[PDB]
């Protein structure tokens, strides 16, 4: 089968900066009839890969005149002239010259921008899941920028790392930022047992943290 | 979106 | 226009076999060849093969030789791929896609349907609205949540107003523990709309045929 190698994995560029991605094969994509069967696939956060490019150069319709693609043979190449936040995803390339039809393991293209704090928002178990028996603290970490960011939680001013889960969104195509939820899992008793409940965005350099709380006693 | 004409016949 | 509707996502136990279906409208459905796509983990994608439904020519990836047979209906313009002897390494997303016939042809992708093998059964989420601790903030933005919490398996579908609000979500992978799936979703909206305008988190979840609303309803201070 036709390998086909991506390089890089990840690549982190500036709006207004310029892209290059780069697509090697195993074996000449050069077809019978002359052409190269190499397209190149973007796949946006949650949707289905999209053909940018064709036959090597050749681009698909709505796509942007900042994208093109070049190469011959085995080496292949993905450009955008300027970066724009809407261009983030993977990238893969994919040859149809031999059968089976095989793709790189993609390129994934991130956008760097200024930092940004997150906004921290912290909720108590709600009152139908303490009916049944359990206690899920929440906690939002929003649109934050870069992405290393961790949490922290705090039950009556102690540190708690055990029933924790937390999970990332992609980065946002719109403002570039990431975001974080958190999820602190107490039995009802547990819960009942302490009053102060604390959701902490941490770093892991000596900076200042961001602290959201409530009370069970008091608003 | 592989290539054009791919299920062609003998 | 043109557009490839598959099948919902499954549940099916591991020694079945199964069959995913890709609807074809808005062009010749025999005019084109249809392609089939393994995507493991929102990682690594895979061609299955192809299907010309004019001429029935039907090529595989050896890879998936004895795991994947492709026919079609012409009556009804539908594209079918029967999975054998389903196993656990093949749950996963599947697309169906439409080639190009001449070389300026538009090419095509179906939404993907996510297929989990397992033995286990279905349990719809619970669903719980989450409210600020807080009487008031600074913010001049207040965000809201739902968690959606125990299910199996994947996907749920989470909308807020039944869509109306789409500005400012945040729907977060679901995460794995006790066998059971639990995602969260944020929205922020104007602090000067809540409470006084409702805010509902939609929940679906097709495997228990279940959709539930939940109203964010405020702490009582």
């Amino acid at each position: 089968d036709v390998v086909m190698t991506q390089t890089p994995l990840t690549l982190s560029v500036t709006i207004g900066q310029p892209a290059s991605i780069s697509c090697k094969s195993s074996q000449s994509l050069l077809y019978s009839d002359g052409k190269t069967y190499l397209n190149w696939l973007l796949q946006r956060p949650g949707q289905s890969p999209m053909r940018l490019i064709y036959l090597v150069s050749k681009l698909d319709s709505g796509v942007p005149d900042r994208f093109t693609g070049s190469g011959s043979g085995t080496d292949f190449t993905l450009k955008i002239s300027r970066v724009e936040a809407e261009d983030l995803g993977v990238y893969y390339c994919v040859q149809g010259t031999h059968f089976p039809f095989t793709f790189g393991s993609g390129t994934k293209l991130e956008i760097k921008r200024a930092d940004a704090a997150p906004t921290v928002s912290i909720f108590p178990p709600s009152s139908e899941q303490l009916t049944s028996g359990g206690a899920s603290v929440v906690c939002f970490l929003n649109n934050f920028y870069p992405k290393d960011i961790n949490v922290k939680w705090k039950i009556d001013g102690s540190e708690r790392q055990n029933g924790v889960l937390n999970s990332w969104t992609d980065q946002d195509s719109k403002d570039s930022t990431y975001s974080m939820s958190s999820t602190l899992t107490l039995t009802k008793d547990e819960y009942e047992r302490h009053n102060s409940y604390t959701c902490e965005a941490t770093h892991k350099t000596s900076t200042s943290p961001i602290v959201k709380s409530f009370n069970r006693n008091e608003c | 979106q592989f290539r054009h004409d791919s299920g062609y016949e003998v | 226009e043109v557009q490839l509707q598959q099948s919902g996502p499954e549940l099916v136990k591991p020694g079945a076999s199964m069959k995913i279906s890709c609807k074809a409208s808005g062009y010749s459905f025999t005019g084109y060849t249809m392609n089939w796509v393994k995507q493991s983990h929102g990682k690594n994608l895979e061609w299955i093969g192809l299907i010309n439904p004019y001429n029935g020519v039907t090529r595989y990836n050896q890879k998936f030789k004895g795991k994947a047979t492709l026919i079609v209906d012409k009556s009804s313009s539908t594209a079918y791929m029967e999975l054998l002897s389903l196993t656990s390494e093949d749950s996963a997303v599947y697309y169906c896609t439409r080639e190009a016939k001449r070389e300026w042809d538009e090419t095509y992708w179906g939404q993907g349907t996510l297929v989990t093998v397992s033995a286990a059964k279905t349990t719809p989420p619970s669903v719980y609205p989450l409210a600020p601790g807080s009487a008031a903030q600074t913010n001049s933005m207040v965000t809201l949540g739902c968690l959606v919490k125990g299910y199996f398996p994947e996907p749920v579908t989470v909308t807020w107003n039944s869509g109306s609000l789409s500005s400012g979500v945040h729907t977060f992978p679901a995460v794995l523990q006790s066998d059971l799936y639990t995602l969260s979703s944020s929205v922020t909206v104007p602090s000067s709309t809540w409470p006084s305008e409702t805010v509902t988190c939609n929940v679906a979840h097709p495997a228990s045929s279940t959709k539930v609303d939940k109203k964010i309803v405020p702490r009582d201070c």
